[PDB]
RNA sequence: CCGAUAACGAACGAGACUCUGGCAUGCUAACUAGUUACGCGACCCCCGAGCGGUCGGCGUCCCCCAACUUCUUAGAGGGACAAGUGGCGUUCAGCCACCCGAGAUUGAGCAAUAACAGGUCUGUGAUGCCCUUAGAUGUCCGGGGCUGCACGCGCGCUACACUGACUGGCUCAGCGUGUGCCUACCCUACGCCGGCAGGCGCGGGUAACCCGUUGAACCCCAUUCGUGAUGGGGAUCGGGGAUUGCAAUUAUUCCCCAUGAACGAGGAAUUCCCAGUAAGUGCGGGUCAUAAGCUUGCGUUGAUUAAGUCCCUGCCCUUUGUACACACCGCC
């Protein structure tokens, strides 16, 4: 489970994302079940982006010894502006548009056009 | 023989106390000898600056 | 200029002790033409020291957990029972209603965390706000009390509890607890 | 009262102010407009707490420097300080009061001669000493 | 976060946002919302007034025989988001008050790291293992039960009355609902019969067109009662009438006339709460063939108190200790 989560994560990486979250959940080998939890990047987790940026997935995995739980949560860049990475950015990004020089400190200056 | 009734403006409050609010120090002063204030706990809203009613002058007096 | 319920002038009521003058809330600054108005005035403190002391009296008579919308029962009785006290003495219910106010306001109490000797262990004095506030309270549960069991109406007991502490007897049940609050105060010294 | 905070809940406001240097005041209705759209920041309430003493971050920078740091306050109140090159010396008096023990170690890179290096006479009893004891 | 500062540079939760509540006589537009003006018709005093006023009566999109969106709606915007002042503070990161303003804190949704042998295998054709599988632990049918009652506990509802009940007269909301895959089952106006429960014709509405201008309750104003467990209260209890249901008994529900018990404001303890708040008071939805003392919402009336504290209970950070680490319901 470990090789094949950090593969995925791996692709899912190259693939192009703020970050990830995957969950394995169920028994493994043994009798005790307990999850265990691989993540990477960015991963927002509370108000209304979530419900536009990240998308999640849950699949039950139907193993000889009963069932595995799978989470994945993906989120999607925003720069796309409407393509596979939605529009709207996360608010925390209000970026400084930078002037020019505008400095001009030379004496009043006449061109007739 | 029992001291008069006396008036008490309120000046800058110290804080309350009784370790609920139930009582603030309240520091009042008898508008006759208006060099001596004494330090005072009362219940209630303070409303900094006005005047309260008082029986028996030396009360009470203790420093947190 | 007023004529609260088509009389009683403001312009006469006078207010004894200056510990008070500011804390009664009669007067025609704030000279409703009737204690009723949805002013916000609980939002924040110290609007109700300044909500004329009527509406006080009409929104705490309000209170017995039975009737608890019933403002209009508040005003009617009010009126009535001030009817009923110019009638009885001729002379302004606000008047005589701020006369008991001061009457039955007590000064002294008892508060601290230790041991308790009869209601605490320290006497202390009390603020005039506390102190209004919990005079015109013993007055309407006076009032609610005798009208209880009784064929007297609400009014007519507000009334007599109000000409009773005005005056000062020692049969109102509201000066009758005050002086009690005052004594073992004074005890708990 | 309740003049009673945690130092995390005052770190609030510097998360914010120097970030957009460019849009402060000394302020109570319109630097309220620009911090209202400007971050990821899960509820309502608390809006006034953030921002309350912010525009007193820049009453500051309109009388002194703080953190900050806002890029813009250290550069012009250094190039302030930069000017006020004294014309004549802050020390060319040319007389410098100087003890015998003075005198003679300069006599030790001998030269006590050519100069003025005028002297100073010494304590002699010499009340410096610092103290020591009761009786 | 200031501020320090062996830290610097970041990330999550947290505080934006989404909807809702609070304003724009500013914008766009309203025959399924209107509002005005008009023209009618009925009206009233009329002795004449008269532009006196009444209409939720009619029409002004069958195409001018008039316009407008204000009232309603919902989108765009804007708008409220520390602009002004003073005061406090190193005057450093916020508050106090005031001005103005619809508003100087509108309530909710989401929600980190981890973790709990918390609950759910009665949610599933989610599922492992075990068990059963034809005289079935499958499945269907008939009946009963889940309702059973010396007792103890929980959440609630009604009350203990005259701030009241009874009777009669007056005057007001807001969410939301509504005719069928299977599935038959909707909301109902109007008219007629029946006191009621109801029934029978008769439409409208698949909805801002009809129910519905939701003529709600509380509350309002006149009557009676008189402090009597009384006309409070309505448990218990008989008979009759309806309705749904294939079937109503251990009473589905409702109605009538009967009966009138405790209860005369409740300990020891204990819960919730601070502004449209608690509470009084009704109305919707789900449940539903008949079903609400439940619950979720919607309103209506409408408060007292407080702007503090660790006193009890409990929680977060910092120092201390420890023999604990299943972690003090420990250890011994
Ligand atoms: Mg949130
Ligand atoms: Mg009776
Ligand atoms: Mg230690």
């Amino acid at each position: 489970v470990r090789r094949a989560c950090y593969g995925v994560l791996r692709f899912i990486m190259e693939s192009g994302a703020k970050g990830c979250e995957v969950v394995v959940s169920g028994k493994l080998r043994g009798q005790r079940a307990k999850s265990m939890k691989f993540v990477d990047g960015l991963m927002i987790h509370s108000g209304d982006p979530v419900n536009y940026y990240v998308d999640t997935a849950v699949r039950h995995v139907l193993l000889r010894q009963g069932v595995l739980g799978i989470k994945v949560k993906i989120m999607l860049p925003w720069d796309p502006t409407g393509k596979i990475g939605p529009k709207k950015p996360l608010p925390d990004h209000v970026s400084i548009v930078e002037p020019k020089d505008e400095i001009l400190p030379t004496t009043p200056i006449s061109e007739q056009k | 023989r029992v001291q008069p009734i006396k008036l008490a403006r309120v000046t800058k409050v110290l804080g309350r106390t009784g370790s609920q609010g139930q009582c603030t120090q309240v520091r009042v002063e008898f508008m006759d000898d208006t060099s001596r204030s004494i330090i005072r706990n009362v219940k209630g809203p303070v409303r900094e600056g006005d005047v309260l009613t008082l029986l028996e002058s030396e009360r009470e007096a203790r420093r947190l | 200029d007023i004529k609260l319920f088509g009389k009683w002038s403001t312009d006469d009521v006078q207010i004894n002790d200056i510990s008070l003058q500011d804390y009664i809330a009669v007067k025609e600054k704030y000279a409703k033409y009737l204690p009723h108005s949805a002013g916000r005035y609980a939002a924040k403190r110290f609007r109700k020291a300044q909500c004329p002391i009527v509406e006080r009296l009409t929104n705490s008579m309000m209170m017995h957990g039975r009737n608890n919308g019933k403002k209009l029962m508040t005003v009617r009785i009010v009126k009535h029972a001030f009817e009923i006290i110019h009638l009885l003495t001729g002379e302004n219910p606000l008047q005589v209603l701020v006369n008991a106010i001061i009457n039955s306001g007590p000064r002294e109490d008892s508060t601290r965390i230790g041991r308790a000797g009869t209601v605490r262990r320290q006497a202390v004095d009390v603020s005039p706000l506390r102190r209004v506030n919990q005079a015109i309270w013993l007055l309407c549960t006076g009032a609610r009390e005798a009208a209880f069991r009784n064929i007297k109406t609400i009014a007519e007991c507000l009334a007599d509890e109000l000409i009773n502490a005005a005056k000062g007897s020692s049969n109102s049940y509201a000066i009758k607890k005050k002086d009690e609050l005052e004594r073992v105060a004074k005890s708990n010294r | 009262m309740g003049r009673v905070r945690t130092k995390t809940v005052k770190k609030a406001a510097r998360v914010i102010i120097e970030k957009y240097y460019t849009r402060l005041g000394n302020d109570f209705h319109t630097n309220k407009r620009v911090c209202e759209e400007i971050a990821i920041i899960p509820s309502k309430k608390l809006r006034n707490k953030i921002a309350g003493y912010v525009t007193h971050l820049m009453k500051r920078i309109q009388r002194g420097p703080v953190r900050g740091i806002s890029i813009k306050l250290q550069e012009e109140e250094r190039e302030r300080r930069d000017n006020y090159v004294p014309e004549v010396s802050a020390l060319d008096q040319e007389i410098i009061e100087v003890d015998p023990d003075t005198k003679e170690m300069l006599k030790l890179l001998d030269f006590g001669s050519l100069s003025n290096l005028q002297v100073t006479q010494p304590t002699v009893g010499m009340n410096f000493k610092t103290p020591r004891g009761p009786v």
